[PDB]
RNA sequence: UGCUGGCGAAUUGCAAUGCGUGGGGAUAA
RNA sequence: AAGCUCGUAUCAGUUUUAUGAAUGUAAGAAUGAAGAGCUUUUAGUGGGCCAUUUUUGGUAAGCAGAACUGGCGAUGCGGGAUGAACCGAACGUAGAGUUAAGGUGCCGGAAUACACGCUCAUCAGAUGGCGCUCAAGCGUGUUACCUAUACUCUACCGUCAGGGUUGAUAUGAUGCCCUGACGAGUAGGCAGGCGUGGAGGUCAGUGACGAAGCCUAGACCGUAAGGUCGGGUCGAACGGCCUCUAGUGCAGAUCUUGGUGGUAGUAGCAAGCGAAACCACAGCCAAGGGAACGGGCUUGGCAGA
RNA sequence: GGAAUACUGCCAGCUGGGACUGAGGACUGCGACGUAAGUCAAGGAUGCUGGCAUAAUGGUUAUAUGCCGCCCGUCUUGAAA
RNA sequence: GAAAUUGUUGAAAGGGAAGGGCAUUUGAUCAGACAUGGUGUUUUGUGCCCUCUGCUCCUUGUGGGUAGGGGAAUCUCGCAU
């Protein structure tokens, strides 16, 4: 900052970009199941908690269902699912964008894990079926036409 | 240094109408003179001719792929004109200097921080 | 057990064309149970993929991959225009090709 | 012109005084050698005449 | 959709089913057309047999032996109608046309396998009711083709073999109606119906 | 997986599909 | 091209009213254009054919002649299967979008679309081929779609036009800019550049630690002329810059000289020895490609070293 | 007698999905919003995130595939010849 | 020691034409940093630093070069760890 420039560039322009929260689709609502669609966990039915600051979803499978571990997601790799599940319950604001830095798994996360999903577990109970939905994974079968289906 | 995305419009080289069927006749280009010729009429499928339009943009124009301009240098006091355009300018050492003296430029070049274009040219280790 | 696919697959016709003059750069994607540009525009801007094996392992696998975009509709039939980073090789006209279903509107 | 400029010549000399930093921790094992094409044939043809 | 797609010519339009089978090949669509013989034309038969005849006279002069060259066997009659759409010289057609198979009758290894037919293209579903319309067999048969006999015969056996079959099946899916009709009703059931099955 | 269980999945970090030669020997042509 | 008055009310392949025997003169009529006239001088230019609209001469017909306006000429591009005369469209380099003319069975990108009727043909019909018959034909209507260098928008190149810029501009005011419009081209004209041999000057230039040259499935720059660099080969001079000068730039001339092929191990000598003529390039048929032009194209038949 | 509803047309009505582009470079101007303080979609893209040095990537040559491409020059004639 | 042209070897292609343009795949192949910090604090240790004593070239204050000692308990002023 104290050290000149040395050499002349032209200074830039002051920007008309204010930054404005991301606005998501209708079908995403806190407590929803949806379908990861790319990446490490691509096919798998996995529940939405938060809305994140750096415009993602914080996401759970939860980890005893599935090994969905919480992790963050784009909204644009994702199929939203309408079969929505309790999720008041769940205290999820412990954690935010500055969870997630990095600078052989930290005990921490694990136990943020059984805490979250000990929460999440007792209202998947409930509907039938939903425990085995969540383990199960999506796939397009012949005759599926997306442009057909309603999730 | 921040440059543009340099545009090329035409990476392709423009050579000559029949370089390639006969051996006399140059890859260098020259227009086609003849009235009757379909080069010199732009017909459809012949080779494309060098005209104004795929002439470089002007603030991207001399850039190497690096982002810098191109300027030889024979000797220490040429390559000490660039004390001030080290992120504009690049040193590029001339064909003719021999290995003796290109270490010494290297030498110079490395502390002023001017990049140069054609390092280990007659140096080995 | 037996599907993986998270994608639709469809064939690879041509590029777009006039009788005489071919743009390689816009290829035309037929797609499988797509009958009318209605049903197509649901598969607008959704990534492609065209999956082939090559004879020399690259990074620890025999098989490249092409990625591209659905750019629009091509007619009344739900055959769908579709540009590439590196355009297809021309060879594989009529070769599966495989639709995405991110980035979702849905 | 000069004002700036001036200010502009003395910032980017002083630091051309990072050689100082290049020439103390330098304990470089390499120093570039010449390859004169006399050495290139005395050095290959007398090889060829070896085997 | 299927990687092989069987048709059966049996009450079709050369025209119309060829097309249609060419432009599946150029988009990388295996084939196979069966029952050839049994395909059919439009227009009397004595038309049929002329619009060819002349196909026939044909033949190159100095050398009629490397000029167009007339099969007769219908599989082929046919194959003609379709090589006629596709290129077949670049490449890309090649390989199409390699992508083919057009058997007269419906020989192993299909025999045994389902087939279909392409509903733009029958002569109950594109000739207006009671009009003149050949049938290849005799047309075949009227220039050359010395096996339309064979085929014939060894056909009828091949509906035998099968028929005999479908018997043992349908007696077979007669069960099932059955087994289901009665495992029907109860509970499990009743769900899926309302989820519709 | 017809029904009920008990464990493992992470850190892949927010997408980048994840069967011939060149010589021997033996014997058929 | 330049100089002179002006920058206007100077005009216009146009319409209108006015006034006479399609057609004359005016407007305090419209519409468009800041591009006008007066000198003075300087290159190139003396080809027709087709089509349109008026007639004039004409008998089996065709047409023959005259005048008038276009098309090609100097001109690509999309379409008409293919084309001097048809249809659309006058071209800087691209990206995206929309269309024209023509089309959507397949070859062929695009509806084996929808709706009303008609047509059976012993070589229907619309045919370029295959093929087509409640059509892929005929007559008509309704939408949807396909795509050109066309139009729209954006960037970029250059040209032209208008303009800003100094008690000096964080770059050579023969600089740095800001705005808009434009881009075909033969003969010819004007202008800015690139290269070669030598001369003056300069870079206290490069150079046996390798100059010049030569190659190179090597790299970069310049729209291009070309310039620069790496690698290999080489062995002694050479280059940039500001200027000067000319025996200065090649594909052709039945070019000159020198060298080397195919022909050909052929003709030949009245296993060996060994030319020449000649040589744009190749050499399958059918059909169309208007023009006593089919050999390259278009559509078919076909085609194994 | 009682409402509609197509059809034509309007909205300086609302809410989405996709592609392409990001030119320019201190601030001046026309504005909107906010009581003000300010802020903003207002005289041309910013912010976050990932992939790297045995990288990432980019190129040359060789052929293949789809489409396109009459043999150059001179000299005639109306152009093809 | 150029090109035409010739042989060998290696690679590629070849069903009655090749060479060219737009685009790309495959095969072969070449590129791809003696790049290494930047900033802000903290030990010390030195010097052109503080301080004591000077000497010398010249032109206007807003000068330049260059010795002998001391001193870090003040000082980041610089450079080394």
């Amino acid at each position: 900052p104290k050290w000149y420039p040395s050499e002349d560039v032209a200074a830039l322009k002051k920007t008309r970009k204010a930054a404005r929260p991301q606005k998501l689709r209708a079908s995403l609502v806190p407590g929803t199941v949806l379908i990861l669609l790319a990446g490490r966990f691509r096919g798998k039915r996995v529940v939405y908690l938060k809305h994140l600051e750096d415009n993602t979803l914080l996401i759970s499978g939860p980890f005893k269902v599935n090994g969905v571990p919480l992790r963050r997601v784009n909204a644009r790799y994702v199929i939203a699912t309408s079969t929505k599940v309790s999720v008041e319950g769940v205290n999820v604001e412990k954690f935010n964008v500055e969870y997630f830095a990095k600078e052989e798994i930290k005990a921490e996360r694990v136990e943020d894990q059984k805490v979250v999903d000990k929460a999440l577990i007792a209202e998947i109970k409930k509907t039938p079926l939903l425990k085995q939905y969540l383990s199960a994974s999506f796939s397009l079968k012949n005759g599926d036409k997306p442009h057909m289906l309603k999730f | 240094l921040p440059h543009p995305k340099i545009v090329k419009k035409h990476t392709k080289k423009f050579k000559r109408h029949h370089s390639d069927r006969y051996h006399r006749v140059a890859e260098n280009w020259r227009k086609q003179k003849g009235i009757d010729s379909v080069v010199r009429r732009r017909f459809r499928g012949n080779i494309s001719q060098p005209k104004i339009g795929y002439g470089s943009n002007k603030k991207t124009k001399f850039l190497s792929p690096s982002g810098h301009k191109t300027f030889l240098v024979a000797n220490v006091k040429d390559l000490e004109t660039l004390t001030m355009h080290t992120k504009t300018y690049a040193a590029e050492i001339a064909h003719n200097i021999s290995a003796k003296n290109r270490v010494v430029i290297l030498a110079r070049a490395k502390a002023l921080g001017i990049k140069v274009t054609n390092p280990k040219g007659r140096l080995a280790l | 057990a037996e599907s993986h696919r998270l994608y639709v697959k469809g064939k690879h016709l041509s590029y777009q064309r006039s009788k005489r003059v071919n743009n390689p750069n816009v290829s035309l994607i037929k797609i499988e149970g797509v009958a009318t540009p209605q049903d197509a525009q649901f598969y607008l801007g959704k990534r492609i993929a065209y999956v082939y094996r090559a004879s020399k392992e690259v990074r620890g696998s025999k098989i490249r991959v092409m990625w591209g975009k659905v750019t629009r509709t091509h007619g009344n039939s739900g055959v769908v225009r579709a540009t590439f980073r590196n355009n297809l090789p021309a060879k594989t006209f009529g070769a599966s090709v495989r639709i995405f279903l991110y980035p979702s509107n849905i | 012109f000069f004002r700036h400029k001036c200010k502009q010549r003395f910032t980017k000399l002083t630091q051309v005084m990072i050689t100082e930093r290049r020439l103390a921790l330098r304990e470089e094992e390499r120093h570039y050698v010449g390859v004169a094409p006399k050495v290139k044939r005395r050095e290959q043809n007398r090889e060829r005449k070896a085997l | 959709v299927e990687p092989v797609v069987v048709i059966d010519g049996k009450g079709h339009l050369v025209g119309r089913l060829a097309s249609v089978v060419a432009k599946q090949l150029l988009n990388g669509q295996k084939i196979v057309v069966v029952r050839a013989e049994e395909l059919n034309i439009s227009g009397e038969f004595f038309r049929n047999k002329l619009k060819y005849h002349d196909f026939l006279r044909k033949a190159t002069a100095f050398n009629k032996t490397r000029g167009p060259f007339h099969f007769r066997a219908p599989s082929r009659i046919f194959y003609k109608a379709l090589r006629g759409m596709v290129s077949h010289k670049t490449a890309r057609g090649k390989a199409a046309l390699e992508r083919l198979k057009v058997f007269e009758g419906i020989p192993p290894p299909y025999d045994k396998k389902k087939r279909v037919v392409v509903p733009q293209a029958l002569r109950v579903l594109r000739l207006k009711p009671g009009r003149k319309y050949t049938t290849l067999g005799k047309l075949s048969t009227s220039v050359g083709w010395k096996y339309e006999d064979v085929v014939a015969k060894l056909e009828a056996k091949r509906k035998v073999s099968s028929a005999e079959y479908y018997a043992k099946k349908r007696a077979f899916t007669k069960k099932v109606a059955s087994a289901n009709a009665t495992a029907a009703e109860s509970d499990v059931a009743k769900q899926l119906a309302a989820l519709g099955y």
